[PDB]
């Protein structure tokens, strides 16, 4: 996530259609966001790093969220009105069949909607951020600077 | 030199051109080949009413001549 | 097949509108903008290749550079090209413009108006004469000929 | 050129005027503490740019004074014809550009032509339209080429004429007149003590002219 | 019903106008990144609208022309003139149109 | 009088080979003038000058359509003059 | 085919605004001792429709926090009224012979502030909103003079008819029964579209643009009409519509030379100006205008 | 001596009076600005048809810079090093060492054109005339890399313009 990403740009860009789509109202996914910053410096770390050879990172942040909760922060630092509505599975696979056929870059597509919905895995083998020597910023911390240009405080709960 | 200036103007000339003539051409057109007639006031209102009646064809611009009169 | 015909013949229309009438916002920072207005006096006549005089920068086209950028002046600068409509270039005019010029090695001088904002075409001389910018602002209409979007959207 | 200006305004009046400067500060003099005097002598090009001999010619009278040398007679000739021309060109300069912020804009061509026929002049002197870097602290670079005079003489038997289409455009006009007249009144003592010079001198009465 | 299609056609061309100048450069993709209250302003618009009134009662001069009591109607249209001159006048004179 | 520059102008169209030559020197150049041969380049560039002109506008060059490697109909620029033609078209010298 | 005659109003008038910039800048150089654009077509005539296609072609700037609905519906009102005040001209027929043309075209100018105020307002400024209180401002004070001057001067044609001013002017043009009042009127429409010496303040800008420029050649038209009366011989309309469209070509022209040959006024200037030179004359002339046809026993035919 | 720009007292006569009323009231003066105007556009225009005329110029004219060489072949500098010291702007980069036949030249000769004022005191510093500021002024640049000259490009430079160059040194060296 970050200021020309399309994870927080994308909630927020939602706002337009009125009501928010979430699979089973957002309540069975987890997600893991990362800054921008931390996986740039990460990967000019593991550029430095000697013993970084053959191995593999895991870029991950410090608080996972709810999606629900976690749409509901974005839109209220975006101080716009949220109304979740929940939309069945294959429902949500049909609208993003219909966004596909566009020629310029679509607003969603199915394996976007699908993968959206999915939960991030936890991988705590893999050698994560810290081995980089890097502290993963809280989402709290630039969510004010990405979503301040979308308008014209009560920080989401974190579940470990 | 400033006669180079006159082709643009003469475009808009032309442009300014079209919309009158077109308004007398269809003027003519709809209207029989004569003036559209003007109705303010009412009176003349009833004599295009009165005119439209008497031809049978339900058009004001036809004209009923003495030929009509018997 | 047609479909790279009609976009190729599209693309050049648009290149020949945009290239065909370029409407530039200057900042006259210092001695180069005296030069800039000699390419808008009669003698040149700007205005005869569709660039427009004094544009604003609301809807102008092309950014022209023409003087010395200080370190108390490059956030001005950077924010009016922030202000920008998508389809800009910059032009930086002039040797002071272009690499800091006679005073590079000052403590209040931009070494360069390209570590502020990206720049098209680069015009030397202190000042550059008239006639050398207006060389340089027909390179960047060549330069805009050049280019293709839709070709490139099309083969994406 | 560039310019911020801060300003307080109690509806239309302006209360308060305060303008922030250093917008164009190169740090000239520091640089010039870095170079011969020869090539300190390129800065006073850039220091006024609309009339650069002049700041040449003043640089040059400062060196010279130091070296307690004088210039031979035909390069001070030399000097007082280009002082005057580049005066020529700076009140070109400003008239026309006082006129175009006001609004008038068709002076400013009728007489940036002359001005690009007097750079002409500059660059048939010493190559460069307008920083010259003519005038040096023992005399002048170069010779007047042999058909310059002569070039000279034919622009300022015409120049009267401009001047007099100029005046036509702005003298008598009741615009320019009710935009100019009682606007930015100074007294003379006022104008002493707050350090004006030139015109902003004379405009007030001041018999003063060095 | 003439008018009203004359209407119909100009708001119809011009916004459809708008429109596609308004969604021509939205298909392509790009980066996609107080209390004065000034009195005198206030007045102009008063004033304004007080002598749109009275331009309001003026109107129908053209159609009193003809009324074979020309003496009285010439009187009244005078009067009400003299009176708009009397407004302008006191509005003038209690510096009412100063800057 | 008028029928004087009229006759001029249809001069002018007749001295640039006829209609298709007129119509290519004003596509190409956006100028009609006539004037004498001053010279011909080995890169294709021809030259011209009337001394009735005022000065500025008394030299010119018709640029080449195919320099070394490039399509030149439209696409013309200032460097595309050799230094000789250069001193001679910037009015360095009198001399061709 | 009252559609097709809709369309053939409509169509040359965006095309002469295309072209009226190429010959305001084209003459503007020349005035200036340069040419206008004589690069982008033979004499510049393709200008006009690069700067359309580019205009088209160059990024909105939405302001990212302004009222959308004000914001587009500015210019649709803007070309919207300058498009309906030619339907009421007759050249020399009408598109729609309105009894009360001259009260509708009035109305329709009134109308017109209404896009200042609402781009000024939905511009989400302070400065931009004081600049348009200036302008509404400044257009509500000369369009008093105008309405004033208009009336006085249909005072001699008997109705608000349009039609009937080509029957007043068949023998003599009414600039010379009274130039004063075309003074005032001329420089009171030089004042409501905001041109010089009055001129104080991609899709949308070319929006206002257009409209501007279209209003601007519809106050010459209406202004030949009003006081320079041409000919009208019934079996050859053309002759007339020739002569109005030179007459509206040389006042657009003399805008351009005005704008070209002098400075500009400050805004109290102006004020004073109208308010103080304008609307006393205005009214004296008015009295004078009302009694003249009552002295001279010369009122004119309709009521 | 000096003159008063503004010390007239206007008449107070009537007829005086009528005149500057008869002024205010039908525009004489603006008549008069509008006259000049329409007499100043039926004249001809003093603009020049670029790039097909080009403006005019002088043999002392200072444009981009070139290295010169003797008829011979061989390159004119001898690495004095009198353009870098007198450099204004320290655009000038020198090294040098003795060549394989014992000839002092350059190794590296760079001019940066960012840095360069075009002030011509390299050209008349120099001793043997090997640098020398040409009459090319149409060098405009789309990266700033290449404004950054080496002692190929102006030796290229030298070669390209040498007709030129040479004609412009004997019509101006009589007055150096
Ligand atoms: C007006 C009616 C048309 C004739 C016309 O405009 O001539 C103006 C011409 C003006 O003289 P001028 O341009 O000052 O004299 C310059 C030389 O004639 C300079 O003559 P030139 O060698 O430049 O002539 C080139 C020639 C050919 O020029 C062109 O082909 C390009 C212009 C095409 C215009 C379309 O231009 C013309 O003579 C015809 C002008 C375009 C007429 C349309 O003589 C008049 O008609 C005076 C009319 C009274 C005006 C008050
Ligand atoms: C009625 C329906 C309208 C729909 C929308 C379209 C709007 C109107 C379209 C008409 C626009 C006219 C375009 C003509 C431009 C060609 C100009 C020509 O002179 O250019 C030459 C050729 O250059 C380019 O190659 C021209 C390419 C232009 C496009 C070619 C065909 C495009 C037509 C497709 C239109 C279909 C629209 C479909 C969507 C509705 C070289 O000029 P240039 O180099 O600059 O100048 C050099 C200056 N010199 C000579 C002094 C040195
Ligand atoms: C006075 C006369 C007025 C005439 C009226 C105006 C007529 C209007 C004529 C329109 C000309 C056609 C304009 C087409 C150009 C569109 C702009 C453009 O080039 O966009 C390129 C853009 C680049 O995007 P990406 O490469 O994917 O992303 C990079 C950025 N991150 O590619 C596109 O989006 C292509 C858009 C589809 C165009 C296909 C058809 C061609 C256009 C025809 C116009 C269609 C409507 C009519
Ligand atoms: C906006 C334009 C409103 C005015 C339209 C009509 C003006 C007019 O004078 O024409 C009236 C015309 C003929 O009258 P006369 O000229 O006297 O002569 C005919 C008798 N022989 O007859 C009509 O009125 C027909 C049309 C009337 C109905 C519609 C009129 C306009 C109503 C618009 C309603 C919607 C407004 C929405 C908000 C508006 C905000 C700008
Ligand atoms: C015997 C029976 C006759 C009855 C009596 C009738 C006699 C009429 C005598 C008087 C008529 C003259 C009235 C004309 C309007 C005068 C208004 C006026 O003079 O106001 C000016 C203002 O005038 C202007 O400044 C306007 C200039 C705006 C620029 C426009 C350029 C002018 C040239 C353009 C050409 C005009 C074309 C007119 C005809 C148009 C045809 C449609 C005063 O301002 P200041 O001089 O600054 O002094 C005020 C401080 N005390
Ligand atoms: S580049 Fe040269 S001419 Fe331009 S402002 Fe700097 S010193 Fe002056
Ligand atoms: S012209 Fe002047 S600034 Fe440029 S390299 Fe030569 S001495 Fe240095
Ligand atoms: S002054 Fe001349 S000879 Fe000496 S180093 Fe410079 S270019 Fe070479």
């Amino acid at each position: 996530f970050g200021r020309e990403d399309r994870f927080l740009n994308y909630f927020a860009s939602m706002r337009w259609f009125g009501g928010v789509p979430l699979i089973s109202l957002g309540k069975e996914t987890v997600k893991q966001p990362v800054y921008i910053v931390d996986v740039s410096k990460g990967i000019i770390n593991a550029i430095k790093d000697p013993d970084a050879k053959g191995k593999t990172f895991a870029f991950v942040g410090p608080n996972r969220y709810l999606l629900f909760d976690l749409v509901q922060y974005i839109f209220a630092v975006a101080y716009r009105p949220f109304l979740p509505y929940p939309l069945p599975h294959f429902a949500y696979r049909w609208v993003g069949r219909l966004f596909e056929v566009s020629p310029f870059e679509p607003w969603t597509t199915r394996d976007k909607v699908e993968r959206v919905h999915m939960s991030d895995m936890t991988l705590p083998h893999l050698p994560g951020l810290e081995d980089l020597g890097i502290q993963a910023t809280p989402l709290e911390l630039k969510a004010i600077e990405v979503l301040r240009r979308h308008r014209t405080v009560k920080p989401a709960k974190t579940v470990n | 030199m400033w006669f180079e200036i006159l082709p643009g103007i003469a475009v808009m000339a032309a442009c300014l051109f079209i919309p009158g003539m077109a308004t007398a051409h269809i003027h003519k057109f709809t209207n029989g080949g004569k003036e559209k007639r003007v109705a303010h006031f009412s009176y003349q209102w009833n004599l295009m009413e009165r005119d439209r009646r008497i031809s049978g064809v339900n058009r004001y611009h036809v004209t009923k001549g003495l030929e009509n009169i018997d | 097949s047609r479909g790279e015909y009609v976009v190729a013949k599209l693309d050049d229309l648009v290149n020949w509108a945009r290239r065909s009438s370029l409407w530039p916002m200057t900042f006259g920072l210092a001695c180069c903008a005296v030069e800039m207005m000699h390419m808008a006096a009669p003698r040149y006549d700007m205005d005869r290749f569709g660039v427009v005089f004094r544009a604003s920068p609301r809807q102008s086209d092309v950014m022209i550079v023409a003087g010395t950028l200080t370190n108390k002046m490059a956030p001005a600068l950077r924010k009016v090209y922030d202000q920008m409509p998508e389809p800009r270039y910059v032009v930086s005019m002039g040797s002071c413009a272009n690499g800091g010029g006679y005073y590079h090695y000052s403590y209040s001088v931009v070494r360069g108006c390209d570590r502020i904002v990206p720049v098209d075409i680069y015009v030397p001389g202190c000042p550059p004469t008239a006639e050398a910018l207006l060389y340089g602002i027909l390179q960047l209409q060549r330069k805009i000929k050049r280019e293709k979007r839709l070709r490139i959207w099309y083969r994406r | 050129g560039v310019l911020r200006l801060v300003m307080e305004l109690s509806g239309e009046m302006v209360r308060k005027c305060d303008p922030h400067i250093g917008l164009l500060h190169r740090g000239t003099e520091k640089l010039i503490e870095y170079k011969t005097y020869l090539q300190a002598l390129p800065y006073f090009d850039r220091l006024d740019y609309v009339s650069m001999m002049c700041n040449e010619q003043a640089y040059s009278l400062a060196v010279e004074k130091l070296l307690n040398i004088q210039p031979p007679p035909r390069a001070q000739w030399i000097r007082v014809l280009f002082g005057e021309i580049t005066r020529l060109l700076n009140h070109i300069m400003a008239v026309t550009t006082h006129a175009l912020d006001i609004g008038a804009m068709t002076p400013f061509f009728w007489m940036f032509e002359e001005r690009e026929k007097m750079f002409e002049f500059y660059e048939r002197v010493s190559g460069a339209r307008m920083h010259a870097a003519y005038i040096r602290p023992g005399g002048v670079h170069q010779d007047l080429p042999l058909g310059l005079l002569d070039d000279i003489y034919e622009f300022s038997k015409n120049f009267s004429f401009r001047i007099d289409e100029l005046e036509e455009m702005l003298t008598n006009n009741r615009i320019w007149r009710n935009r100019t007249v009682d606007i930015g009144v100074v007294t003379a003592e006022d104008a002493l003590n707050y350090g004006f010079s030139g015109v902003m001198l004379r405009g007030s009465g001041i018999q003063w002219d060095l | 019903m003439n008018i009203m299609l004359t209407l119909l056609t100009n708001v119809t061309l011009a916004s459809l106008l708008v429109l596609i100048a308004f969604w021509l450069p939205q298909l392509n993709a790009y980066s996609e990144k107080r209390l004065p209250f000034s009195m005198k302003f206030f007045l102009v618009a008063i004033t304004f609208l007080l002598f749109d009134l009275e331009i309001a009662l003026l109107l129908p001069l053209p159609w009193a022309s003809q009324t074979n009591n020309l003496k009285t109607m010439l009187t009244m249209a005078l009067f009400l003139l003299i009176l708009l001159a009397a407004s302008l006048a006191y509005e003038w004179t209690q510096k009412g149109l100063e800057w | 009088e008028l029928v004087q520059v009229l006759r001029r102008g249809l001069q002018q169209v007749s001295g640039h080979g006829g209609l298709r030559g007129y119509l290519r020197v004003l596509f190409r150049a956006n100028d009609v003038r006539v004037g004498t041969l001053v010279g011909e380049d080995k890169y294709g560039n021809k030259y011209y000058e009337d001394n009735k002109q005022f000065f500025g506008r008394h030299r010119w060059v018709i640029y080449t359509t195919e320099m070394n490697g490039r399509d030149t109909f439209w696409d013309v620029d200032g460097s595309m003059v050799p230094p000789e033609w250069h001193r001679w078209l910037h009015c360095m010298t009198d001399d061709p | 085919m009252f559609m097709i005659n809709i369309l053939s109003l409509i169509i040359p008038i965006l095309l002469a605004v295309a072209f009226l910039t190429l010959v305001e800048r084209k003459v503007l150089g020349y005035m200036q001792l340069r040419k206008g654009p004589n690069v982008v077509g033979p004499y510049g005539l393709l200008q006009p429709i690069a700067d359309a296609l580019k205009l088209f072609t160059k990024e909105p700037l939405r302001p990212a926090t302004s009222s959308i609905s004000m914001f587009i519906i500015a210019p649709i009102l803007a070309l919207s009224l300058a498009l309906t005040m030619w339907v009421p001209l007759p050249m020399p027929y009408p598109l729609i012979n309105m009894n009360l043309g001259v009260l509708f075209m009035l109305a329709m100018s009134s109308l017109a502030v209404y896009s200042i105020l609402w781009s000024g307002w939905a511009s989400n400024s302070k400065y931009a909103l004081i600049g348009a209180l200036r302008a509404v401002a400044q257009t509500i004070s000369y369009e008093v003079t105008l309405a004033i001057i208009l009336l006085s001067v249909l005072l001699m044609n008997g109705s608000y008819t349009l039609s009937t001013l080509i029957t007043t002017q068949e023998h003599i043009w009414m600039i010379f029964t009274s130039w004063p009042l075309a003074m005032m009127w001329f420089i009171s429409t030089l004042a409501e579209t905001n041109r010089a010496p009055f001129d104080l303040t991609a899709g949308p800008f070319a929006m206002f643009f257009m409209a501007e420029y279209a209003n601007i050649i519809m106050m010459n038209a209406f202004t030949a009409i009003l006081f320079l009366g041409a000919s009208h011989d019934p079996h050859t309309p053309e002759l007339y519509t020739i002569n109005f469209v030179l007459k509206t070509l040389a006042l657009t022209i003399t805008f351009l030379w005005i704008r070209a040959s002098y400075p500009r006024f400050r805004y109290d200037q102006l004020m004073h100006l109208l308010w103080k030179s304008f609307l006393p004359l205005t009214l004296a002339l008015c009295m004078w205008h009302i009694s003249l046809p009552i002295m001279t026993a010369s009122i004119p035919p309709q009521s | 001596t000096y003159k008063f720009v503004n010390m007239r007292e206007p008449s107070m006569d009537m007829k005086s009076v009528t005149d500057r009323a008869a002024q205010t009231l039908l525009w004489t003066e603006l008549v008069r600005g509008l006259g000049m105007t329409l007499s100043y556009l039926f004249r001809e225009p003093a603009t020049i048809n670029y790039p097909f005329e080009k403006g005019p110029l002088s043999p002392r004219f200072r444009g981009e810079h070139a290295l010169r060489r003797y008829p011979s072949g061989e390159e004119r500098c001898i690495a004095c090093k009198l353009c870098e010291a007198v450099c204004p702007a320290q655009a000038i980069t020198i090294e040098a060492e003795p060549r394989a036949d014992g000839s002092r030249r350059t190794t590296r000769y760079d001019i940066d054109m960012t840095k360069c004022i075009y002030c011509g005191f390299c050209q008349e510093a120099c001793p043997v005339d090997a640098i020398v500021e040409g009459p090319n002024f149409e060098f405009s640049t789309e990266t700033h890399e290449e404004l950054l000259y080496n002692k190929e490009k102006l030796l290229n430079n030298g070669d390209k313009w040498e007709a030129e160059i040479a004609a412009n040194i004997q019509a101006d060296y009589l007055y150096r």
